[PDB]
């Protein structure tokens, strides 16, 4: 048997939003939890929910488990509507990149021998600057299979190849002792929608007008850089001109930002006086 | 009958978990799990309302869920899957099945097996099955026998955590 | 085809033979989009008779590639 | 009392799920659970929810059965994992109040004197946020008609922590809105301030149509902020509001135009460039 | 196609010569079912066993269906 080029850990919304919360709750100390899931075949691991532990001075261990608050717990999401198996068990990096180091495959091998599909997941919640995620996943290498000949993990399917690694990983070994399963992060329609509200402006955002003074001392700044950029423009065109930009530029971004402004702001105006009167 | 890979879900099921609601204390709910001709009987109303658990999510294929051929036997047959409480017969009446199935007497008889739509019972840990009518129209309804044919799912059975490699004492 | 119908075992392999980012194995569908360019002659019945057709165009035009 | 309640994206998403895990496996309706979250000043921030066992019998309306004992412990787990979070009050996904709802606060009102019910609404609507909040008040009213124990309304936001920005954003990369202005997504946001302010004046007109009609009582705290509105008007057809408005409206309206002429160079410029470039190519090619 | 099949497996033998990882093993299988199409003559498979190994799980798939 063999893993395929194509299996992928579908984190969902709520796991992503608990994993990083956990990490940047708790960094610069590590931080470690369960991910309930579900294996549904052979390439996909689906983890619905994650599922906080004790810090426990000891790091992230086998010992960090504390096998009376997860069976407790699981039997309580059990009878709240969490009937969900142990897919695997996250445990941040706080700002040391996103790879395992010794303590992480010992734990990761007791978490296989449990059952040998167990995902890893890795977060950095300190390189997780806001617009990039840094979480990877990752499963190991058998002793007797890169020793005995055999490539790590079959590829049927052009799907395994789009992701390149990161040398961070690479350095730690991210093709000797383990894999790197896809994400592919599943959304329904939702939580999308309920996540929209986060920044979704009011209708008052919408029809409010700018504070006018604020908007004349705008217009008024613009438009004197914008005449700097404009006798720089011809001394630029005359010069070309008699010899054979960013003057061009920085005038073209700039009627941009006068003309979107007072547009805006005259039509609001003309809007107000007409529905509240 | 039985499929190759398919077995049938009686050594995965646990007593701890089972139960009948509205049935008479004369037959049992061990009635229907022998093979034998012994039955179990409505109590009060022609409805029952049995509820099985497993141990390990288990994947249900078929269903053996057959009684008498006396005008005595389930008609109706409303399959939830996965309830957190015990329900009553009032929602039993309006919550949306899993599976609806409408059995007949040729499923009724002793060489009847209903399917049900595998994919919807993909991991299962409790069934409740809720008879709502008989074959005909009976005070009192009988079933003969019940067993579900289907694949047990793989478990990772926590608490069997344990070091399976290094000393006792690294952390990180 | 070679009278302008369009030949579905051809669409139809190519499709699932672009369906090979997804899974291999599905590559060898292409064999069904592989139409033999010839022109047989056969006689009255139905047997294949020893005849030369002549072209009107130079052999380096049509001919195979060089053997490596 | 509190005046702001601000929900985080974390405690939403939990709602959805548990909402789901159990609409999936049922037909329940409702599903109730504890907030954990933490005050500043009377600012309260939830960051958190779980789920509590909860089945109540839609006819009676009297009988219920939130399960403290499954409370207590999972408060005592979270309390492990996290510590500067309280339970500060509880949720239901229900599009609306039910005769329960009291009696559930007292119940709650044990683990935390002050309160917060947030409806999490899990449809999708268009218009509003998906929270609104309630906090129990009993009081001897002032204007003598007899008391009773009824919610009232603290506001309530959506924002969220840094670590929780930095996946919501990832989330909704894909259909994501700039953020930045372009003078069609203004115009777009005018458009839907016009949409919702009309939808907030329909609200509006079928309260009191049913107020005056009787179907409802007159709530004395409504007609206040109504006839406060009104007053709060304002007059356009004053002429040195006109004076004024045409003024600002004609200095816009100079720095468009000036706008537009620097643009009109500046393409008439490029046409030029790339006309003599193509008379380059074109002779160079001649020759 | 069995009468003219007039194909050069010297570029087959490059390849093969050239396959290092099993991406390129099962392209190579493709690439000699692609060039034999039609023609019932299996000789690349046939005087190459060794290299019909390294081949495992589906890619047994596409070798045996490479045959067909
Ligand atoms: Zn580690």
């Amino acid at each position: 048997p063999a893993v395929d080029t194509a299996e992928q850990v579908y984190i969902s919304s709520l796991a992503l939003l608990k994993m990083l919360k956990h990490g940047r709750a708790g960094v610069p100390m590590e931080v470690m939890g369960l991910m309930l899931g579900e294996f549904v075949d052979d390439y996909t691991v689906r983890v619905i929910d994650v599922f906080a532990m004790p810090q426990s001075g000891t790091g992230v261990s086998v010992e960090a488990v504390d096998p009376v608050f997860q069976a407790k717990m699981l039997d309580m999401l059990k009878q709240t509507g969490r009937p969900e198996m142990v897919v695997g068990w996250y445990h941040s990096h706080p700002g040391f990149g996103c790879w395992l180091s010794g303590v992480d495959i010992n734990t990761q091998q007791s978490f296989e021998a449990l059952s040998e599909r167990a995902v890893a997941v890795v977060v950095d919640p300190i390189q997780s600057v806001k617009g990039k995620v840094v979480i990877d996943a990752f499963r190991l290498i058998n002793a007797n299979m890169m020793v005995l000949g055999h490539e790590p993990r079959q590829t049927t399917s052009n799907l395994g190849h789009l992701n390149k690694p990161s040398i961070q990983a690479l350095i730690h070994g991210l093709n000797r002792h383990y894999y790197s399963i896809t994400i592919n992060y599943r959304k329904n329609e939702l939580e999308q929608k309920m996540l929209l509200n986060l920044h979704k402006k009011s209708w008052m955002e919408g029809l409010t007008l700018q504070d006018y003074s604020e908007h004349c001392k705008h217009n008024e700044s613009v438009v004197k850089e914008m005449l700097e950029l404009a006798k720089n423009y011809n001394k630029a065109v005359e010069e070309e001109d008699k010899m054979t930009q960013d003057p061009k530029r920085h005038l073209e971004e700039h009627v941009d930002v006068l003309m979107t402004s007072n547009i805006v702001q005259c039509l609001a105006a003309m809007l107000d006086t007409v529905v509240f009167k | 009958d039985i499929p190759k890979g398919y077995m049938d879900l009686m050594p995965f099921i646990n007593k701890a978990g089972c139960e009948c609601l509205n049935e008479s204390d004369e037959h049992g709910f061990d009635n229907c799990l022998r093979k034998d001709t012994t039955f179990l009987e409505s109590d009060c109303d022609e409805q029952l309302l049995i509820t099985v658990a497993f141990n390990q999510p288990v994947k249900l294929y078929s269903m053996k869920f057959q009684g008498p051929d006396n005008g005595q036997g389930p008609k109706y047959v409303k399959i939830f899957i996965n309830l957190p409480r015990s329900m009553d017969f009032e929602e039993a009446e309006r919550s949306e099945p899993t599976q609806a199935l409408e059995l007949t007497e040729d499923d009724i008889k002793e060489d009847g097996i209903v399917p049900l739509r595998y994919v919807k019972f993909q991991n299962v840990n409790s069934v409740t099955i809720f008879v709502q009518s008989n074959q005909g129209e009976e005070e009192t309804t009988r079933i003969s026998y019940f067993t579900f044919i289907g694949t047990p799912v793989q478990a990772t059975n926590m608490n069997d955590f344990k070091r399976v490699v290094g000393k006792k004492g690294e952390s990180h | 085809s070679r009278t302008g119908h369009t030949h579905m075992p051809s669409v139809v392999g190519v499709l699932v033979f672009t369906q090979f980012w997804f899974w291999f194995p599905l590559s060898h569908f292409l064999s069904l989009a592989y139409t033999p360019t010839c022109v047989i002659g056969l006689n009255k019945d139905l047997k294949m008779p020893k005849v030369q057709y002549k072209s009107n165009c130079k052999p380096s035009t049509f001919a195979y590639p060089a053997p490596l | 009392a509190v005046q702001k309640v601000v929900v985080h994206p974390l405690v939403l998403l939990s709602v959805v799920d548990h909402f789901n895990r159990i609409g999936k496996v049922g037909n329940q309706k409702r599903v109730v659970g504890v907030l954990l979250g933490s005050w500043q000043k009377k600012v309260l921030d939830v960051s958190n929810s779980f789920a509590v066992p909860f089945d109540e019998d839609d006819k009676d309306d009297s009988v219920w059965f939130l399960d403290h004992d499954y409370l207590e412990n999972m408060y005592g787990m979270f309390k492990k994992v996290n510590a500067r979070e309280r339970i500060v009050g509880w949720y239901h996904t229900g599009p609306k109040l039910h005769k329960n709802d009291i009696a559930i606060n007292e119940l709650m009102k044990r683990y935390c004197p002050n309160s917060v019910l947030v409806i999490i609404d899990v449809k999708p609507k268009d218009l509003g946020l998906p929270t609104e909040a309630y906090i129990s008040v009993e009081e001897v009213h002032d204007d003598g008609t007899p008391t009773s124990k009824t919610f009232e309304h603290v506001t309530s936001e959506i924002g969220a922590e840094e670590a929780e920005e930095v996946g919501v954003e990832h989330l909704l990369r894909d259909i994501k809105d700039t953020t930045v202005g372009t003078l069609s997504q203004r115009i777009t946001n005018q458009v839907h301030g016009l949409k919702g302010l009309n939808s907030k004046l329909l609200d509006i007109r079928s309260y009191l149509e049913k107020v005056a009609t009787g179907k409802l009582p007159i709530n004395h705290q409504i007609i206040y902020q109504l006839q406060d509105v009104f007053n709060l008007l304002p007059d356009v057809s004053l002429q040195e509001f006109v004076k004024a408005f045409y003024l600002k409206t004609n200095d816009q309206m100079v720095v468009v135009y000036l706008a537009s002429l620097i643009r009109s160079v500046v393409a008439l410029h490029n046409l030029i460039n790339n006309k003599i470039a193509n008379r380059d190519a074109e002779k160079k090619e001649g020759q | 196609l069995i009468r003219n099949n007039n194909t050069d497996l010297m570029i087959l033998k490059n390849t093969k010569d050239a396959v290092r990882n099993s991406v390129c093993h099962t392209a190579t299988v493709i690439a000699n079912s692609f060039m034999h199409c039609g023609t019932t003559s299996d000789q690349f498979l046939r005087d190459n066993l060794e290299w019909l190994a390294r081949a495992t799980n589906w890619a047994k798939f596409t070798a045996t269906a490479s045959l067909g």
